[PDB]
């Protein structure tokens, strides 16, 4: 053939070289551009696509409730103490060895102040005593900003003092405070007298969602622990007239139930571990998510 | 069956083992066209 | 230093033997040979001439050797680290995953599954090539009882006499007896292939070193010979090396080392990435344990095990399709590179032609005259008593030196069968059918000394007694190169009187060869010389080594045309050949005319082309006067390339469309072939001749008649065509183009997989978002759509545009370049990947989290203490939730790579036309499909798959999210090759067709 092609090159330095015409082991700045734009436009209208098709999904889900929830459906029951490694070890006699637990745990109930929910209209008064589900009315723009239950400190017993900048807390025998996680729409059922739980039925069958807190399981384990439970109206769980709940967008400033559990044991020098547990309807539990419905949380008043 | 707010697995799963049924045997029946 | 000595030891002969000797020694007649009773005798008694076959490996270690293939063995690395790390995990946790042991269990299985079948394949493919190994019978020529005949090399024994020529294997040890001018290649013996003289003589008191033993398993390159055998089967010198005669060889073909490139650098990249993630991993908090699976993980999902499974099967095709072709390859890998092909260098005669002449036009008595081409049933049109005739006659008798085979003399001479030439044979036949015996013809006139002929000198010459009266006494006979003879003559014989060689005589002679030669007819010049008395007495010593006698002055006789048509394929074969887009050049020894004739005859040289001598023709001028480049073809005569420095041939190569390479040496068809090579192509020689040897060696690809071929010439090439079949090069070389096609569109598939593999966890790290695909779906994507879907692609059939497209540059179509990796990394495999993440972000999205929402989770999505993470709906979630969806989200990333893997491999299915063109005829590549999804399915819908590998169940929905990207991928690449189909030079081919 006449055709000029192939590489019948003997310099390395092409590498750069460039003399001649093309440059950087590469073609022209005619074609060194040309191929460039072409990804320019390529990866450019590429991500349109990817922009585009993210756009066509997103108006698939309202944003008031969530397309799905079945993965979040039985509730898990989470404490307010950083739990190290669900482990709340301190030195009960020096106030260092907890003052993280105690910057964590007040951190989160300044949400609840009293000077924090001033306003009417962003805050209702829900009774001093465990009701039925305010049902606000149903998800959607229709009703604006809904009222938010309020939550008084005071009702978790022993657990809220009032000192200057950082709240008083419990150095001897620790203050832990559990809490429900917040699911869209829900509405907590109460056990009757079938499905009974590991202990006597306190009382309010009708409007509070009971939360217990024994030793490590229930079989033949080392007990030695003095519990009680401080919450509204005094029952030990969760007052029913705070679900359901409406969502970030319908509800910013919710405050959900919450229930705290002074533990006042009767021996210092030693971790154990206590399981906390919600028993009801629509309260559910698994082998594997240790949080799920339930709790396992195991400190150590080593002084 | 149905009651709150779940997702049926059940079906959706046994759906799907039939559909990989159907892939897995045309698979084969395709490659021993006799 | 060499070895020798430990060869020269268990060494003892009959060189030293006189002749009478030798003869009483093993009992046959020196001349006649000994009696096929007595052979037959021998040869129950000692068995055939044939080496006891050497095992060279058994099967099950073969087995283990594919088990640990390259690859193979890595993915053991990996898996027993996985046993490992899960040992371990029993001692650091209480009952821990049950991922690491089932991943060992799956890895492994793989290696166990993918080795196996190469295996098999791999068996197939050695079954079906030594198929082949004994296809061939060697065989050689022996003179048992007086006549001569040629049998299976098997059936040679001790004792018979052998006769070789010019490029026969020699058949075993040997006492050469008698020689003219005999050279052998003692290469196999000795290294240098330089050839070594036999003579009778005795030379040297070692039989190696000595002239007058030729050793079985060499071959004679040229003169002639006859010896007697003193070593049959296993006791040849070369039956007793116990090395390997016959088997494991060397060459790396460009394929194979194309690939082995690609191999170690991707190899390369696919370790490096491993140990960059598994530092990042480390600093990323990653426990120790999994790090290492997940850089083991990784090197496994960046390296193409199926590359050489893939190639295997393609050999495997490839070596069942050439043997339905009666085509013999020496090494499979080689039919690739003969599909690289630019240029074909191929023979005239025996090769284009049939070989199978007969006579038809004598030039004598300034006259022409035609001999009955077929069926003659009769003798020439002339008188069979013209004393020019009879002259002619009898030296293309005399100094032809064939002769029917043993027990022939009962049957029309037409049905017997010869030894010899072709050429010699036409001779022999014609006036055996119509004037008398050559046989006793040749006993009158006792022949005295003759140089045999040789591709080299282009003529034959020998001098015999007399017995007439007017004799003389000598008889001085040649034949040759019409052109070459005519030129060593002074008188011309006419009406039986010799007068000078005048002009015009030499004018007519030429315008007979323009005449004959024209018709495609093979011409032959016919010389004689009456040496004279009082310079040659009675006992005169004619010597052959020092021409003792006079080549020049010969009184010329006459020529003799014979036919010689062309192979029933050959016109198509080059046709087809040349619409591939391959040169193909004749290189001949024969004459310029006849050469030319034949070129347009088979399309060499298409009618409507000129030669400058047919240009000069036309305008009535000199030839010396056109312009070279007014020429698109052209006859190079080798006596003129003989003045041509290297930029003159390579300008004749450059410059010109079809060429032809007329009266060219041996060596001259190496330089040519050495020229088209200097250009930068890649050739292909198509032989039989002993004098195709040495280009047939130098070739990129040797291929030989297997029929009509020579030995030694056999030996050389690559290829041997068992039915002389010359369209077979054509199915060879399309066959060598879809190896190529397939092995590429291979890697092309495999390649785009990586970058979804790998763009996760970088973007975990860059975006600090729940990783959307981790170490366990990365496995499953890898050994689910990179496994046997690349391999199906070896199975694809052909495109259709093959030879129709140019041959490919050697040095631009590499197996691997920056276009293939433009595709798979840049544009293709791009694509994939944001399929995967765009049904990431739809599953976290639907299920509470918002694309948004999702930058900076990381840490504490991750974090096993958290429970109260916030989605956008201000939902709170706790550890092993989020993971339930994060790792459901793996599975669909995963699910979403094979909907469009399917895309992939379909559009990496045609490099060129369309999907709707080629079609799906591939079943391999559709079950594929099926079973890389009911995986899929399977993976995610089976029970305990999240408890044992984190996979969870998909929602319906899920599905489709892939789907758009999926189609994407298809029709981007449909319209890109459609745009290449209607845009040659486009830019789009010159930057995207890989
Ligand atoms: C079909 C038969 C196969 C031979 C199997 C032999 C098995 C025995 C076993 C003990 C091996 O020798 C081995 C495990 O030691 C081995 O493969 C090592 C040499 C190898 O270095 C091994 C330790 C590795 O780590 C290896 C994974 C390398 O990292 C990697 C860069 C090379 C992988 C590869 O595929 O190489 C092939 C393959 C070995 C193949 C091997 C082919 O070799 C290479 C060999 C030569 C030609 C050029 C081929 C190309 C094509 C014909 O396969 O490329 C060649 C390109
Ligand atoms: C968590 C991840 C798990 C993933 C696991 C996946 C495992 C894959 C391992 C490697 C597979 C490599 C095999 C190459 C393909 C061979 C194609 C061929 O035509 O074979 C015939 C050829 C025969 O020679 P032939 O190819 O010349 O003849 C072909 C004739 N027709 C057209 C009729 C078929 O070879 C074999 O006989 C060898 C047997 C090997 C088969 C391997 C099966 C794979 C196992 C499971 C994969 C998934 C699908 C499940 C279905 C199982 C039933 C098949
Ligand atoms: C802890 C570590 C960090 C982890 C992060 C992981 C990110 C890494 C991503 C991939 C990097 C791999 C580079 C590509 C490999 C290409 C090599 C190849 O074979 O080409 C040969 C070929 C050679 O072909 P040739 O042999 O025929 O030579 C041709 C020249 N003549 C004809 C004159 C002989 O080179 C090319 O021509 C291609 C040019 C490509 C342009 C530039 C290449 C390099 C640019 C990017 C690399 C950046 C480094 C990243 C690492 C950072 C680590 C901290
Ligand atoms: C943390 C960052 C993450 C980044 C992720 C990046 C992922 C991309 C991975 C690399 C792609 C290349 C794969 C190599 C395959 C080799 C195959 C082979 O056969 O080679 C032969 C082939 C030979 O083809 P060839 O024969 O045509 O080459 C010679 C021809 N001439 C002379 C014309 C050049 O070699 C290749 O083309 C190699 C490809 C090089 C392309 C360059 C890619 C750039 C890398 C990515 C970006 C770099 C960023 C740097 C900044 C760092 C800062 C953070
Ligand atoms: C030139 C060639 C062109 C071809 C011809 C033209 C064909 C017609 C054009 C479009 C076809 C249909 C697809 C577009 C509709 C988009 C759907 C959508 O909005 O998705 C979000 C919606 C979301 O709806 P949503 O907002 O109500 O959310 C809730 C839904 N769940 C709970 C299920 C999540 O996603 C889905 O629900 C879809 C999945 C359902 C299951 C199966 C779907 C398959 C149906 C398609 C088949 C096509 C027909 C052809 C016949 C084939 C038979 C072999
Ligand atoms: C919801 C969308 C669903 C779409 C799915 C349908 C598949 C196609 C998707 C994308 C369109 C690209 C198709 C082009 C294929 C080129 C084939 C070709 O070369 O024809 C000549 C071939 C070859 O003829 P030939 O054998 O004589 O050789 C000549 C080749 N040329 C002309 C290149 C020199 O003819 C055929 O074989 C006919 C069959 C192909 C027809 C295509 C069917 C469906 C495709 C089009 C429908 C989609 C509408 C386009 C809009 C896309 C945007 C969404
Ligand atoms: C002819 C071309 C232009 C039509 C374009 C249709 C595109 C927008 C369609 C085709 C398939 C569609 C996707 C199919 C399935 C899902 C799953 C759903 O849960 C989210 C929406 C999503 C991701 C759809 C978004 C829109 C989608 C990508
Ligand atoms: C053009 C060709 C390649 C498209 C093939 C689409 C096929 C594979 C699609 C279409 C409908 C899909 C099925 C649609 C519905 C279900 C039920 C779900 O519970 C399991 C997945 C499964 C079973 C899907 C698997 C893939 C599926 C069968
Ligand atoms: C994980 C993500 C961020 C990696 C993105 C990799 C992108 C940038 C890489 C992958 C393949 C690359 C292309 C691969 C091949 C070529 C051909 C060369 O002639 C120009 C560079 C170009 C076009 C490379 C540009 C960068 C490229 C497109
Ligand atoms: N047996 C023979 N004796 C004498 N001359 C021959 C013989 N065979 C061929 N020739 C002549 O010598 C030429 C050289 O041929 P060669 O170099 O082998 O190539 P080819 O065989 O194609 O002709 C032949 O074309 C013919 O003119
Ligand atoms: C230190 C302190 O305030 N301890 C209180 C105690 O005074 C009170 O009587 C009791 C009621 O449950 O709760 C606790
Ligand atoms: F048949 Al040739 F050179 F043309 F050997
Ligand atoms: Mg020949
Ligand atoms: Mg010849
Ligand atoms: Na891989
Ligand atoms: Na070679
Ligand atoms: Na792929
Ligand atoms: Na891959």
């Amino acid at each position: 053939m006449a055709r000029g092609k192939a590489k019948e090159e003997g310099s390395w330095k092409k590498f750069i070289w460039n003399s001649e015409k093309k440059e950087f082991l590469g073609r022209t700045g005619g074609s060194w551009f040309k191929i460039l734009l072409f990804y320019v436009i390529f990866y450019g209208c590429l991500a349109g696509i990817f922009i585009g098709t993210i756009q066509v999904m997103l108006l698939t889900i309202s944003e008031f409730k969530p397309t799905y929830q079945d993965r979040v459906a039985p509730p898990g029951l989470t404490q307010i103490p950083q739990s190290q490694k669900t482990e709340i070890s301190f030195r009960p006699n020096d106030p260092q060895s907890y003052e993280s637990y105690v910057v964590s745990i007040v951190r989160f109930l300044e949400k609840y102040k009293d000077l924090a929910q001033k306003d009417d209209m962003i805050f209702e008064d829900c009774g001093n005593v465990p009701s039925e589900l305010k049902e606000r009315g149903e998800y959607n723009n229709e009703r604006g900003e809904r009222k938010v239950c309020r939550f008084r400190l005071e009702w978790l017993g022993n657990c809220s003092g009032l000192n200057d900048e950082t709240y008083g807390y419990k150095d001897g025998k620790p203050c832990v405070i559990i809490k429900l996680n917040r699911v869209l729409g829900f509405k907590p059922k109460p056990p009757k007298n079938e499905s009974l739980e590991t202990y006597p039925v306190m009382k309010y069958n009708p409007y509070v969602l009971p939360v217990h807190c024994t030793g490590k399981r229930d079989e033949d384990k080392e007990k030695v622990g003095t519990m009680e439970y401080f919450g509204l109206g005094g029952y030990p769980g969760f007052p029913l007239q705070y679900y359901p709940y409406y969502g970030k967008l319908l509800q910013p400033k919710y405050l959900q139930p919450l229930m705290a559990v002074q533990f006042t044991n009767l021996t210092m020098d030693t971790e154990i571990r206590i399981e906390c547990k919600a028993y009801g309807e629509n309260i559910g539990y698994s082998e594997k998510d240790r949080f799920q419905g339930r709790f396992d949380v195991k400190i150590e008043v080593k002084s | 069956d149905v009651d709150p707010f779940y997702y049926d697995y059940e079906t959706v799963r046994n759906g799907g083992l039939i559909f990989a049924a159907l892939a897995f045997i045309v698979g084969l029946i395709i490659i021993l066209s006799k | 230093r060499d070895m020798d000595e430990l060869k020269k030891e268990v060494s003892m002969d009959d060189h030293k033997l006189s002749l009478d000797e030798l003869h009483r020694k093993y009992g046959t007649d020196l001349s006649r040979g000994l009696t096929p009773a007595r052979a037959a005798e021998i040869l129950a008694r000692d068995g055939p001439n044939a080496l006891t076959p050497p095992p060279t490996t058994p099967e099950w270690v073969k087995f283990c050797r594919q088990l640990f293939g390259g690859f193979s063995m890595l993915l053991w690395i990996g898996a027993i680290l996985c046993f490992l790390a899960y040992g371990i995990q029993a001692a650091t946790e209480e009952e821990p995953q049950n991922d690491n042991l089932y991943l060992g269990v799956v890895l492994s299985a793989v290696v166990i599954i993918t080795g196996c079948f190469s295996y098999y394949q791999e068996a197939k493919s050695s079954k079906i090539m030594e198929s082949f190994k004994n296809m061939v019978p060697q065989q050689a020529l022996v003179i048992r009882n007086g006549e001569k005949m040629s049998i299976n090399a098997e059936e040679v024994v001790v004792g018979d006499l052998v006769e070789v020529k010019g490029g026969d294997r020699i058949p075993a040890d040997l006492r050469i007896i008698s020689a003219n001018g005999c050279k052998v290649d003692n290469s196999s013996l000795t290294g240098e292939s330089e050839p070594q003289t036999r003579s009778p003589d005795f030379t040297n008191e070692n039989p190696l070193e000595t002239r007058n033993i030729a050793f079985f398993s060499t071959n004679c390159v040229e003169g002639t010979a006859r010896g007697i055998v003193v070593y049959t089967g296993d006791r040849t010198v070369m039956g007793r090396i116990a090395t390997l005669a016959s088997g494991l060889e060397g060459g790396q073909t460009p394929i194979a080392a194309e690939i082995e490139h690609f191999i170690h650098i991707i190899t390369g990249v696919a370790v490096f990435l491993g140990v960059s993630f598994f530092i990042l991993s480390l600093i990323l908090e990653y426990t120790w344990l999994e790090a290492v699976i997940f850089l083991i993980g990784i090197i496994v999902a960046n390296v193409p095990e199926g590359l050489l499974a893939t190639v295997t099967v393609c050999l495997t095709l490839t070596a069942k399709r050439m043997a339905r072709k009666n085509c013999l390859v020496k090494n499979l890998e080689a039919v690739e590179t003969l599909g690289s092909t630019s240029t074909i260098c191929s023979d005239k005669t025996g090769t284009l032609t049939q070989n199978r002449m007969t006579v038809a036009h004598m030039w004598f008595d300034n006259q022409i005259h035609e001999a009955d081409t077929t069926e003659n049933q009769s003798g020439v049109s002339f008188d069979k008593t013209s004393a020019t005739w009879l002259a002619l006659s009898r030296i293309a008798g005399l100094c032809n030196r064939a002769v029917f085979q043993a027990n022939q003399e009962n049957l029309p001479i037409l049905k017997r069968a010869v030894a010899g030439d072709a050429s010699e044979s036409a001779l022999l036949k014609c006036i055996e059918l119509c004037c008398g015996s050559v046989k006793e013809m040749r006993e009158r006139y006792t022949k005295i000394v003759e140089i045999p002929f040789n591709s080299t000198n282009k003529y034959q010459l020998s001098i015999h007694k007399n017995p007439n009266t007017a004799e003389p006494r000598h008889l001085l006979v040649m034949k040759g190169a019409p052109e070459r003879i005519l030129d060593r003559c002074s008188s011309i014989l006419i009406h039986g009187k010799e007068q000078p060689l005048d002009e015009e005589l030499k004018d007519a002679f030429q315008n007979a060869y323009l005449e004959l030669g024209g018709l495609g007819e093979r011409v032959l010049g016919f010389c004689h010389l009456f040496l004279p008395d009082e310079q040659f007495p009675e006992g005169f010593q004619f010597d052959t080594d020092d021409v003792n006698f006079p080549l020049d002055n010969l009184c010329f006789v006459g020529l003799i045309s014979m036919i010689d048509p062309p192979r029933a394929a050959v016109p198509d074969a080059v046709g087809k050949c040349r619409s591939a887009g391959i040169k193909v050049i004749m290189v001949t020894g024969d004459h310029p005319i006849t050469a030319k004739a034949i070129a347009k005859g088979v399309g060499i040289i298409s009618e409507g082309n000129e030669t400058v001598e047919d240009i000069a023709a036309r305008l009535n001028i000199p030839v010396s006067q056109v312009n070279p480049r007014d020429a698109k073809a052209c006859v190079v005569h080798g006596s003129d390339l003989k003045d041509m420095t290297s930029e003159q041939l390579d300008d004749i190569l450059k410059y010109h469309t079809e060429i032809v390479f007329a009266r060219t040496s041996p060596q001259q068809k190496l330089i040519i072939v050495e020229g088209c090579q200097r250009q930068g192509a890649i050739v292909a020689v198509t032989g039989d001749g002993v004098n195709d040897s040495p280009a047939l060696k130098k070739a990129d690809i040797g291929v030989a008649m297997g029929i009509a071929g020579s030995d030694v010439s056999k030996q050389a090439a690559d290829m041997i065509l068992l039915d002389d079949n010359f369209a077979s090069i054509v199915t060879g070389v399309e066959e060598g183009r879809l190896i190529f096609d397939n092995l590429k569109k291979s890697i092309a598939y495999t390649l785009t997989s990586n970058i979804p593999e790998i763009t996760p966890f970088l973007i975990f790290i860059i975006a600090n978002i729940p990783l959307p695909l981790g170490t366990v779906t990365i496995l499953c994507i890898d050994l689910g759509t990179d496994m046997v879907p690349a391999i199906s692609l070896a199975y694809e059939q052909a495109e259709s545009d093959i030879m129709k497209r140019q041959p490919r540059n050697p040095k631009t179509d590499k197996l691997v370049n920056e276009r293939l990796i433009s595709m798979a990394y840049g544009q293709i495999g791009m694509i994939q990947a944001l399929g995967g993440f765009f049904t990431y972000f739809v599953i976290l999205a639907e299920n509470g989290f918002l694309p948004i929402h999702l930058l900076g989770l990381r840490v504490n999505w991750d974090d096993r203490w958290i429970n109260d993470v916030e989605d956008s709906y201000g939902q709170q979630w706790t550890y092993e939730q989020r993971k339930i969806v994060e790792f459901t989200c793996h599975t669909a990333f995963f699910v979403s790579i094979v909907v469009v893997q399917w895309a992939d491999l379909v559009i990496c299915k045609t490099r060129r036309n369309s999907v709707f063109q080629q079609g799906m005829k591939n079943k391999i590549l559709i079950f594929g499909l099926f079973e890389e999804t009911a995986l899929a399915a399977f993976l995610s819908y089976c029970p305990g798959m999240g408890v044992a590998l984190r996979m969870y169940p998909l929602k319906p929905t899920w599905w489709f999210c892939a789907f758009p990207y999926s189609l994407l991928i298809f029709v981007y690449d449909e319209v890109r090759k459609l745009i290449i189909r209607r845009r040659p030079g486009g830019w789009v081919e010159k930057e995207t067709y890989y």
